[PDB]
RNA sequence: UGUUGGCGAUGGAAAUGGGGUGCCCCCACCCGUCUUGAAACACGGACCAAGGAGUCAAACAGACGCGCAAGGGAGGAGAUAUGCCAGUACUUCUCUCGUACUGAAAGGGAGAUGCAAUGCAUCUGUGGUGUGCACACGUCAAAUCCGUUUGAUUUGCCCAACACC
RNA sequence: GAUGUGGCCUGGAGGUUAGGACGAAGCUUAUGGCGUGAGCCUAAGAUGGACCGGCCUCUAGUGCAGAUCUUGGUUGGCGUA
């Protein structure tokens, strides 16, 4: 009944996920792949969403919001190479392919560097 | 300007402000090729090819 | 230096964005700005221009006026074509002086409860602008209407009341106080009711 | 019409299903909520003023000119350090303030009854969208459903231990813990004026009457409400919509009779019906991207020398005949 | 992909027409310049 | 203490220009003219209005019938 | 709110919008409506014609309750009838009855076209109203 | 991490706009106040006086707000603040707030080193 | 858009920007004020800290935001949740501004069309004319990726508004 | 003289997000960085010893160079008359 456009109009100016420090606007949202405060990446209000997260060891975990169990907060998010991760995301949201690809690459590099500093 | 009576009687009244005379083909050509600009959508646009001239004037006598 | 004297007197004062605080008004403006940009119709451009205006410049309209103008358009229309959709960027109010009306489709920003009930009882439909954007994306077969502005008390007060030819009301709280001198010839003079 | 599950107070099981009241589908007007909150928060205020005689309890007079001092009233007499000092002025030490404050300033405000009812309805509707609750700031990550409706047997509890067990089972304990961890001593002068501690706002629990609150009264970070009198200052703290509310089943079934529907009128608020929406469907991107609009959209279209003399390229581009001359 | 195919086909059709118009305007300008000189 | 000049007045008058006169076809009132002709003109106007109403009725009937 | 006023925009400008030549002084034209005949005559005469003088007879002890007399029109008569009785109404048969003095009115005036025949009970009525309602099919009954 | 490259920074003016005649009175601060005296030489724009700020002194928008290292500053207060910076690595550097203590500063510096996030005042 | 040297091998380094003090060449009348005119032989002016001047109420108007709409809204008071709570929730009756004006007053009191000359008959209806958005029907130009646009105009109804009746 | 500003700053209130004995406020500066500017932020204290920052709304006894301005301290004249 209440759509994503209306919700964005309602929360665009003040939210607990909007961090306005200096003159810069970032996003604290755990379901944001970018940090940008825009309607595309605000994953907590979109009907469908997908976010790439680091998992234990060298694993990469992708969390997906299918859009059918919204209004049930404990069932909203079910878990699951960079090309494979991008293909996994593009099933839910095609416009989240490039950012998810780059995020998977960055997560792998972070894991490798952490292993390096652990050995050292 | 056209050098007829309605314009000559206007040029006669602002004489201490202007210099004028009768141009030649070389002068007209140089002033169009070197320093010619058009009025396109109210903007000042330099002449760079014949397609702009054709589009601006929309007259088969000016292409 | 360039001689551009009196070049700021050519500037025009327009609005270009809304002062309203209504999120639904903002959503409607978002839709119709896109339509006016990407469509060639003049209906969308006019509607977009009128959504930006202030409340005082969107006067309410009356059900009786809607019925009358629709009938005057209908008498000269082919018997097989369908009646248009009445569209007003404003409120539609009821009229107790007209009891029976035809069945019409009306689109407006707001309806009174009585206006909505009257329209549906007569046999028509009350539409919203997002429904209109889906029935008539270009505005084909529509009747764009405006409400009345004159007859407002402020308009009747505009002017100076004591100059010849002027029939504007004064700003006064006691109705019997400002009569006599300057309003009756028995006193010094009376201001002239007509001037060429 | 969608349906809402009812959860048991002691397990992770659903017990019943209830239809959704129309007040939750009513429109959301944050501008109206902010206006009514701004003007309603002023009505619990007390007056302050200075004494009418302060700064002016002397017999001061001006000394005139001729004596080489400025013309300000000066205190009379001798024998003290205050003799011949400035008096009666906002610029003088010990003087009178500019425009002393009175007690017939307007402290309270009037609001239209219909606008107050509109604001309450809008806040209630916003408290059922799980993204707005998160934006306001509650921790609802592990909550079964929104709106959260709970069986009516929690009104028989008699001990806070039982109440806390129920809260842990429903998983409101995360927000209760947020509130508990936030407590601190206030910054500024306010802590000298009986405002020493601050904390966040937790969940609100709505009951059908004023019975059964003994077990919940002492839990820090939980607020209790009566469905018969709902407060906008609590449904939208700070002027922001999206409070976390736990409904009892009986109050949930009373909502429709209290607020009415889009066609039927309220049985309590005489002659009140839910406001009609300005938009039937509020998703304008779907309309913008639909096929009906795309059939009528305008088709897309396909999209440095300067001398003119002494630049051969430009000269030949403008006049292709220059070769034959 | 029907919309994309239609778009690219239309663009491929438009480029050649632009080239042809350029080619024609060049010849017209040449002829007019010659006659004016005469 | 009493001085008079016309120094800046032309410039002030031409700042927002001298506005031209209203076209003669507007505000073309006839009040105060010769009454004998005024009365006859009023009678003719009344007849013209009746004729216009009849003409519209005839047009409507023709369109409806055919 | 004090933060929206013009004095906050003017901090740093000495004169606060009153000028260096003619300053801001206490009462430069008098107090109140002074001078309405001498040095404010143009203002008074052009904006308030009729302020000065006398007119008419007097009335030493005016009471408004004996003078109470509100009015309503024929085309407005439908506000005083309920919807069901309006639908059930029809000329020639059983008509609804309207009581003006109980609804808050005293006189019936005759502007417009009547939208439903009915029987009206009124303290006063006008010639045109009486004639029009009789032609429509209702009637008017005098009350007190 | 290295920042994204950009054009060269120009800085139309480096000197500051200080108040008129603040060097002669100890109580006057150096911050700019607009002079409004009728006879003021600074206001009347004489040849040998000091200048007033305009819009023409504004800086190029391509390089506005960029520090000499090539980054832009984003203030952070704890460890979790680095996770929203981890994605815009080459655009932003973090500035630890002044009032964060030594105990927390150790953890922030360690985490930033692990995540490869640049700190403007790290250690 | 590449090519060739110098300095720079992890230092108490090199380099590039800031900052500080001196010097040289050039430029440069002391602030605030009133005044046609101030650098003035026109008034105020030794230094620093803290204080220091368009505010509150009430009547009216115009612009802008919001609710309802031929209706809108109280106020005072009551009733029970209520016995933390000077708040919030609820309310019959009334009162007030408006839907009708005019006359010193006794008083009177506004639809259209047709036919006739407190008349009669009908009631889905702009009192008429001129200038008039959008929409509908035709026609002609320019441009075109050939699908349509951008313009003009004819006629119908003309919404808002203005002029004459 | 008018108007605008997701323009800067000060005391308090409703919300939200954070910091502090591994050192809060205040104070010092050849401490740099950012901004046309009002200003903001970091560094060092061989200073201090308990409170307080950002953002969205609300509110006011809310910004000083001069009034023969008010109160307190200081000062050249001067080791002079
Ligand atoms: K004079
Ligand atoms: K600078
Ligand atoms: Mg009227
Ligand atoms: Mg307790
Ligand atoms: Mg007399
Ligand atoms: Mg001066
Ligand atoms: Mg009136
Ligand atoms: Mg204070
Ligand atoms: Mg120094
Ligand atoms: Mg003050
Ligand atoms: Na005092
Ligand atoms: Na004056
Ligand atoms: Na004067
Ligand atoms: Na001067
Ligand atoms: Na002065
Ligand atoms: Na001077
Ligand atoms: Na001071």
């Amino acid at each position: 009944s209440h759509s994503v456009d209306l919700q964005w109009v309602l929360v665009r100016q003040n939210s607990r996920f909007l961090q306005k420090r200096g003159g810069i606007r970032m996003s604290n949202d755990p379901f944001n792949n970018n940090g940008n405060w825009t309607k595309r990446h605000c994953g907590f209000l979109n009907e469908k969403a997908a976010v790439v997260k680091p998992a234990k060891g060298g694993a990469i975990c992708v969390t997906v919001k299918d859009g059918s169990s919204n209004n049930k907060p404990r069932q909203t998010y079910k878990k699951t190479r960079a090309s494979d991760v991008s293909r996994a995301v593009a099933a839910v949201r095609p416009d989240l392919a490039d950012v998810s690809f780059r995020r998977a690459r960055r997560m792998a590099c972070i894991a490798s560097r952490t292993a390096k500093v652990a050995a050292a | 300007v056209k050098m007829n009576k309605p314009m000559e009687n206007m040029l006669r009244a602002v004489e201490p402000y202007i210099a004028y005379g009768y141009p030649s083909l070389a002068t007209v050509r140089a002033m169009v090729y070197k320093r010619g600009y058009l009025k396109i959508n109210g903007q000042r646009v330099k002449i760079t090819d014949n397609q702009m001239i054709k589009d601006k004037y929309n007259n088969v006598d000016i292409v | 230096g360039v001689d551009l004297t009196g070049i700021s007197k050519k500037s025009r004062v327009i609005r270009h964005h809304t002062y309203s605080t209504n999120p639904y008004i903002k959503l409607l403006i978002k839709l119709y700005k896109f339509l006016a940009k990407r469509t060639s119709s003049g209906f969308n451009k006019v509607v977009y221009q009128r959504l930006i205006k202030s409340r005082s410049n969107r006067a309410p309209i009356s059900l009786s006026r809607i019925a009358v103008v629709m009938k005057r358009k209908a008498v000269f229309t082919a018997k097989s074509k369908a009646a248009p959709i009445a569209v007003v960027v404003g409120d539609v109010l009821d009229d107790v002086r007209m009891a029976r009306i035809p069945a019409m489709r009306v689109c407006a920003l707001r309806f009174s409860k009585s206006a909505r009930q009257s329209i549906v009882a007569a046999g028509g439909e009350c539409l919203t602008f997002d429904q209109l954007a889906m029935i008539a994306p270009t505005g084909k077969n529509t009747y764009l209407l405006r409400g009345r502005k004159s007859g407002r008390e402020s308009v009747r007060h505009f002017g100076a009341s004591g100059v010849p030819g002027s029939h504007s009301k004064p700003y006064a709280t006691n109705r019997g106080k400002e009569t006599k001198r300057g309003r009756r010839t028995g006193r010094s003079y009376k201001r002239k009711a007509f001037r060429h | 019409r969608p349906s809402v599950s009812v959860y048991s107070a002691s397990s992770d099981s659903v017990v019943g299903t209830c239809p959704l009241p129309a007040v939750f589908t009513a429109p959301i007007r944050s501008d109206i909520v902010k206006f009514v909150h701004t003007n309603m928060a002023k009505n619990s205020r007390q007056a302050y003023a200075v004494n009418r005689l302060s700064g002016m309890n002397h017999s001061a007079h001006s000394w005139g000119t001729g004596r080489a001092v400025a013309r300000i009233p000066r205190i009379s007499g001798g024998g003290t350090s205050t003799s011949g000092a400035g008096a009666f002025g906002n610029m003088c030490r010990g003087g009178r303030m500019f425009a002393p404050t009175k007690i017939f300033r307007r402290w309270h405000r009037k609001i239209n009854l219909h606008q107050k009812r509109f604001a309450v309805v809008s806040a209630l509707a916003a408290s059922s969208v799980p993204s707005l609750v998160m934006s306001r700031g509650h921790q609802i990550g592990n909550v079964p459903e929104v709106p959260l409706v709970v069986e009516d047997s929690i009104q028989g509890y008699e001990k806070t231990k039982e109440a806390m067990a129920f809260l842990k089972a429903i998983a409101a304990i995360d927000d209760v813990n947020r509130v508990n961890d936030s407590r601190e001593i206030r910054a500024g002068r306010g802590k000298m004026r009986n405002r020493r501690y601050v904390a966040r706002r937790g969940p609100m629990l709505v009951m059908p009457n004023n019975k059964g609150t003994r077990a919940f009264r002492n839990i820090f970070g939980l607020d209790l409400a009566n469905v018969s009198a709902l407060n906008l200052l609590h449904l939208a703290p700070g002027g922001h919509v999206g409070r976390f509310v736990i409904w009892t089943q009986s109050a949930f079934e009373q909502l429709d009779k209290i607020f009415g529907t889009f066609t039927e009128a309220s049985a309590v608020k005489k002659g009140f019906t839910l406001p009609a929406p300005m938009l039937t469907n509020t998703d304008v991107t779907r309309i913008m991207q639909s096929e009906e609009v795309r059939r009528v959209l305008k088709p897309k279209k396909l999209q440095t020398p300067t001398n003119g003399m002494k630049n051969r390229r430009l000269r030949l581009r403008l006049n292709p005949y220059v070769k034959r001359e | 992909a029907a919309f994309k195919q239609q778009q690219t086909e239309s663009f491929k059709k438009a480029v050649v027409a632009r080239k042809a118009a350029k080619a024609a305007l060049k010849k017209t300008a040449y002829l007019r310049a010659r006659k004016y000189s005469r | 203490s009493k001085n008079h000049t016309n120094h800046n007045q032309s410039s002030k008058n031409h700042r927002n220009g001298i506005k031209g006169p209203v076209p003669l076809h507007l505000h073309n009132s006839k009040r105060g003219s010769w009454l004998p002709a005024l009365v006859n003109a009023r009678r003719v106007r009344k007849h013209n209005q009746k004729a216009a109403l009849k003409k519209r009725r005839e047009r409507i009937a023709a369109f409806a019938a055919k | 709110p004090t933060r929206f006023k013009k004095c906050r925009h003017q901090r740093g400008s000495t004169f606060c919008g009153y000028g260096r030549v003619g300053k801001h002084r206490k009462h430069e034209s008098g107090r109140g409506n002074a001078g309405g005949m001498h040095h404010h005559r143009i203002n008074f005469d052009k904006y308030h014609p009729g302020y000065f003088g006398k007119l008419g007879m007097d009335h030493y002890h005016r009471k408004k309750n004996p003078m109470w007399k509100p009015t309503i029109n024929l085309n407005n008569l439908s506000r005083l009838i309920a919807a069901e009785e309006a639908a059930k109404a029809a000329k020639g048969g059983t008509l609804p009855v309207v009581d003006l003095q109980s609804s808050g009115y005293a006189k019936l005036l005759g502007n417009g076209h009547i939208q439903v025949p009915c029987i009206v009970k009124a303290r006063y009525v006008s010639k045109l109203a009486d004639k029009k309602i009789r032609k429509a099919g209702g009637a008017v009954v005098l009350q007190a | 991490v290295k920042p994204t490259v950009s054009k060269a920074i120009v800085k139309k003016r480096t000197k500051r706009f200080t108040r008129h005649r603040y060097e002669l009175f100890p109580q006057l601060s150096s911050s700019w106040r607009k002079p409004r005296g009728e006879d003021s030489p600074v206001r009347r724009r004489y040849k040998g006086q000091k200048a007033m700020p305009n819009k023409g002194y504004g800086s190029d928008r391509a390089t506005k707000y960029i520090t000499p290292s090539g980054f832009r500053n984003f203030p952070i207060n704890n460890v979790e603040d680095l996770y929203m910076l981890v994605m815009q690595n080459r655009k932003y550097a973090g500035v630890i707030s002044h009032t964060v203590g030594a105990r927390k500063r150790k953890a922030i510096v360690r985490k930033a080193m692990e995540l490869d996030v640049r700190l403007a005042n790290g250690n």
